[PDB]
């Protein structure tokens, strides 16, 4: 092996599949389906 | 929720990526250092 | 040299996902509020 | 609309990836089972 | 050593869909309802 | 806003994947040519 | 004294209106969004 | 709810108010009519 | 656009109350005027 | 005078309606879609 | 808002009718009692 | 006449009847009628 300094690079997303996730998780505090809403408020009404 | 459901589906695709390509960057290494 | 028999590369399999997010893609209801933008009412009706 | 786009342009990106990883797996694979 | 010489890695490239990405991320508010999509709608209503 | 942080990263994962899976193939590549 | 032949009190008719009220009041579409209050979503979130 | 409440209590006070004042008006062309 | 017809149907209203109102206490006024 | 003495002038009574109104002024709020009917929704859709 | 406003409007415009059509009741009653 | 005296009062709700018509006027700035939005969204889309 002149072969010994051969080397695979890793990697890290890992930030980013978080922040995903995150993002997910609280998404209906700032987002509303007008259908879903729509049809809620028929129900309740 | 379609957008929350293609956030969590896209974020575990990129963890199953991100897995699959460090165990196989170990095996590469794994394998020069073996033959050298 | 050092035994390479048990050397394995593994595989993805993310086939679920990529098939959810085509899925979703189609039957996509399109009509999200943005509750942050219409927060700026009193800049936006001025 | 966007956001349709942005989904199926994901999934494309997450498919071309799948692909290349396992046919580098696969090539590495096949490099073992040679030098084995 | 032989029989492996034509063993050989593909690369990938999914720079387009990066890029598209990237694009879209400035353009959301044409899927969204804001205040401006609010705004066509009121014209319509009146 | 949160989509649109979604989307740019989502978009840096994939780069950095690309980087990587890119890097890897060489290196693979390098070590059949080597070892032929 | 004056003439008193050609004074005449008038008659008030708002039948048409009141009637209006109570047909709109009966058929009422009760689902109206207030776009000053989701104004204050900053302040609200918080 | 309440605003169906302001809606039929506007008409029941335009009502009362239009009998008064219709009374009133009705008292006062009787008024004339005897004085005539 | 059913509480902006019930608003101009409550403002036409009370015009028309007003007027007559007013018209009456003109009556009521001549009437008063003529005899004393 | 004669022929007169039996006329009569009614008077209006409306200061329930009114001030009714004035009770419902305050409480508008649970008629219409503002930040707190959105957070009741927000749980149902949980 | 604008609502709250227009129930409290119509209110004060309904009070002032109320108190005019009285005050007019009572004139009226006052003539038809002096004149007989 | 010792009935001269005898006056009846004028009203004045003008001021009243052209806010009710302002505010009406101008009401789709701030109030949006929930069932209405989603028709017009379902039709455009």
């Amino acid at each position: 092996g002149d072969i010994s300094g051969i080397n695979a690079s890793v990697v890290n997303i890992q930030k980013e599949i978080d922040r995903l996730n995150e993002v997910a998780k609280n998404l209906n505090e700032s987002l509303i389906d007008l259908q879903e809403l729509g049809k809620y408020e028929q129900y309740i009404k | 929720s379609q957008i929350q459901e293609s956030l969590t589906t896209t974020s575990t695709a990129l963890g199953k990526l991100q897995d699959v390509v460090n165990q196989n960057a170990q095996a590469l290494n794994t394998l020069v250092k073996q033959l050298s």
